[PDB]
């Protein structure tokens, strides 16, 4: 008597069944005056075999099939050892006897016709073990219920898992890695290691004890082009430095000791870190892969439900990724393994002139010879270059006036538009010790030069900050920087901006900057200048409210 | 036992049924495929020896030529002719039989690091969190500290 | 060596220790006896033979 329709259907109804008769088949243990008595037991081999009891029309195939494509995957799962432990200690008067029986996942394949179930077919999957203690004295009577078991039971709670049978991200155009976070799992309880009851006094331990270091990671792309799966360990290691994917020796091991007025249930999931790895360019990622690095588990303590209160029919959940964790976001840029990586060997001393050499964007690497101010302007700035730092250089092999290439490709960006036709200068603030990353787009038959000058006051002061030389004031758009950072207009009056939300207007004197305004919100304004008829704005962005920024001037 | 089928010269390296393995301990790299538990194909003339050899040793019954199984389409028709043939022989049961010996006949490994097949160490690991009693530094899991360690 | 030492062994993963078990079942004068001459007859392929 169900309430589905006609068909068949697989239905999960929990962990925890034990089997009838097979109760005392592995043994017990007497312990008294005080005494603690641990009894475990490794589910790994000869242990693990699923027990099948199939109906004429669903055989063995066809139970393993359609129960490993909507519930977890035993048969991967069964070559992993996994150990479980109960402990408990005797009153130090008395004597107790305590004995462990297997506990079992029950699957049913059913066929239900005219709200009748009329043909089932059981598959009962090795879960982890139970222990049944008491504390006796010689010549008590104990009920025969205690010993023994005469119809399969489910010591946990029931379930019936039941399923027919048919915003604005301010970034660089580049590559990038997202740790997404820790503690995701599958749904449907497709990750789930395994349920324990502990009873009160008692308690429970299950550990993943990596004596088989194979682990499972899962990957989803948007394009096997590309995107691939060695693509993206590629830059997974250039980004965190990730060196191993399915091998892992982190052993991990859940403790939970019950109190003594009730019993706990305590369930143990194998969990994920999700990393993300996007290919944003112009403000929309075109590619995008998912990878899910095997993490260290994740252990939920729950009491039980009240005796028998409702079992309730409920339809699996869509297949997907639920994270238990906490809630992380981490982005890293990577160097593009497109684009080839030219080395400045000499450290920057107060001025270099860097003749560029085929027409591919690529990277030059270099450092400075001291910490200070540099103007990285190009030939005449028809390339518009971008510039990254190399995260985590300089705390490690050290040279001085010369270019010591740790291979870091884990680059944080600086400043730069993407603009292949804007005309425009880099100032920047560089470490002697850090290692830099300037890229150069697309180039033409123009040799070109990239000239580093030491800056020592007046443009000193638009650190970190790109200067786009407007020489035809009308308005222009830009790509919009992140929050407390800083954008600079060069231009030979009302002066605001369309979609986003500090402002300072500065007079050069060819420069010797010297400021005549401040504090001046850009958002919508309206108010007017009436500057001598060269000056440079500097704009903060406060809100980012658009991927793009417009820059309008009006005379 | 199933002799895979569904394997192409253009199959992509998954690191489970198709690999790419070193030759000994030479240079040379080769690409191998998984038809059967431990037994791998390689569509690719044998690395150890040269393709071209001197016309002086060239032994009798001496079809000789240095540019057979060069192109991905002739180890494909290779690989395809070689699964097959494993199938044709399974096909019966002696066949089976040899199949499933041969898969089953590892050679047979070396004990632990020092000598012997025994039995391996032990390790204790996962001390309990102290308590009324305190001092659970005992109660924890044990372990056998070399797994497989054959 | 197996049967005393491999077999009871619970360190050891079935992979091997199965593999091992059936490995040994064969005597070793069924492989000297193992030629093409059976597999021929079980086959019904004629080969030379002298």
């Amino acid at each position: 008597t169900i309430d589905l329709a006609d068909g068949n259907y697989v239905v999960s109804r929990g962990d925890g069944w034990i089997l009838s008769r097979q109760n005392q088949i592995l043994g017990g243990s007497v312990i008294s005056n005080g005494s603690t008595g641990i009894v475990g037991d490794l589910r790994v081999n000869d242990n693990a075999i699923p027990y099948y009891y199939p109906t004429p029309s669903f055989n063995e195939e066809y139970i393993k099939n359609n129960i490993q494509t909507v519930f977890a995957n035993f048969t991967e799962a069964n070559q992993i050892p996994i150990g479980f432990e109960f402990s408990k200690t005797a009153p130090s008067n008395k004597n107790l006897y305590m004995y462990l029986q297997y506990t079992y996942i029950r699957y049913e394949i059913i066929k239900v016709l005219q709200h009748e179930i009329i043909e089932r077919a059981v598959l009962y999957v090795p879960s982890l073990g139970y222990v049944k203690s008491i504390e006796f004295n010689p010549g008590e009577k104990i009920n025969k219920d205690f010993y023994f078991l005469t119809n399969d039971k489910c010591i946990l709670n029931e379930q019936f898992l039941y399923k027919k049978i048919l915003r604005v991200l301010p970034y660089s155009n580049g590559l990038y890695v997202i740790n997404k976070g820790d503690g995701y799992i599958r749904t449907n309880d497709k990750d789930l290691i395994g349920t324990l009851l502990i009873e009160a006094g008692s308690s429970g331990s299950i550990i993943q004890p990596r004596l088989r270091n194979t682990t499972r990671p899962l990957f989803t792309t948007s394009n096997d082009a590309k995107f691939s799966q060695q693509y993206t360990e590629e830059r997974l290691k250039d980004a965190f430095n990730v060196q191993l994917f399915n091998t892992s020796t982190s052993l991990f091991k859940f403790v939970e000791e019950a109190p003594s007025n009730k019993n706990i249930c305590i369930k143990a999931y194998n969990t994920y870190e999700k990393y993300e790895l996007i290919d944003y360019q112009n403000g929309s990622i075109v590619n995008k892969a998912e990878y899910y690095l095997p993490s260290l588990g994740y252990c939920e303590v729950t009491n039980a439900p009240s005796p028998e209160s409702e079992v309730v029919k409920t339809q699996v959940a869509e297949d997907g990724f639920i994270q238990n964790g906490p809630e992380e976001e981490i982005v890293v840029g990577v160097i593009d393994p497109s684009e080839n990586i030219q080395e400045i060997n000499t450290a920057i001393s107060d001025n270099y002139t860097y003749n560029i050499p085929n027409n591919n964007p690529f990277y030059i690497l270099f450092t400075v010879n001291t910490t200070g101010i540099y103007k990285i302007n190009a030939q005449n700035n028809l390339p518009s270059l971008k510039i990254y730092e190399a995260i985590g250089s300089g705390n490690r092999n050290f040279q001085s006036g010369n270019l010591c290439d740790d291979d870091i490709k884990a680059i944080n960006y600086i400043t730069g538009f993407d603009s292949p036709n804007a005309k425009s200068y880099l100032v920047v603030l560089l470490n002697k010790d850090k290692n830099y990353y300037i890229r150069v787009p697309q180039t033409s038959n123009i040799e070109n030069q990239i000239k580093f000058k030491r800056e020592e006051g007046d443009l000193r002061n638009l650190m970190n900050s790109s200067v786009n030389i407007i020489d035809n004031l009308h308005y222009y758009t830009r790509q919009s920087p992140d929050v407390h950072d800083y954008i600079s207009y060069e231009f030979t009056i009302r002066l605001y901006t369309s979609y986003n939300q500090i402002g300072t207007l500065f007079r050069v004197t060819e420069y010797n900057l010297i400021n005549i305004q401040q504090n001046l919100n850009l958002l919508n304004s309206t108010k007017s200048i009436r500057l001598l008829n060269i000056y440079i704005l500097k704009v903060e962005v406060t809100e980012l409210n658009n991927y793009n920024i417009k820059l309008h001037i009006d005379i | 036992m199933n002799i895979n089928d569904n394997l192409s010269i253009n199959s992509p390296v998954d690191n489970k049924n198709v690999v790419v393995v070193r030759a000994r301990k030479t240079d040379t790299v080769f690409k191998a495929f998984k038809v059967a538990p431990n037994i791998w194909v390689a569509p690719e003339r044998y690395y150890g020896e040269s393709l071209s050899i001197d016309e002086e040793y060239k032994v009798d019954g001496g079809i000789y030529d240095s540019n057979f199984l060069s192109q991905d389409s002739e180890k494909d028709k290779f690989l395809q002719a070689i699964i097959t043939l494993l199938k044709r022989i399974n096909s019966t049961n002696a066949g089976e039989k040899l199949l499933s010996l041969i898969s089953t006949a590892i050679p047979f490994p070396y004990g632990y690091i020092g000598g012997g097949y025994y039995a391996p160490n032990m390790i204790t690991f996962g001390s309990a969190p102290k308590s009324n009693k305190k001092l659970n530094s005992l109660i924890s899991s044990t372990i056998p500290f070399p797994y497989a360690g054959y | 060596i197996y049967e005393t030492q491999i077999e009871g062994n619970n360190a050891i993963g079935n992979d091997i220790k199965l593999r091992l078990k059936q490995k040994f079942r064969i005597n070793i004068n069924d492989i000297w006896e193992l030629n093409l001459n059976y597999f021929s007859k079980e086959f019904s392929i004629m080969m030379p033979d002298r």
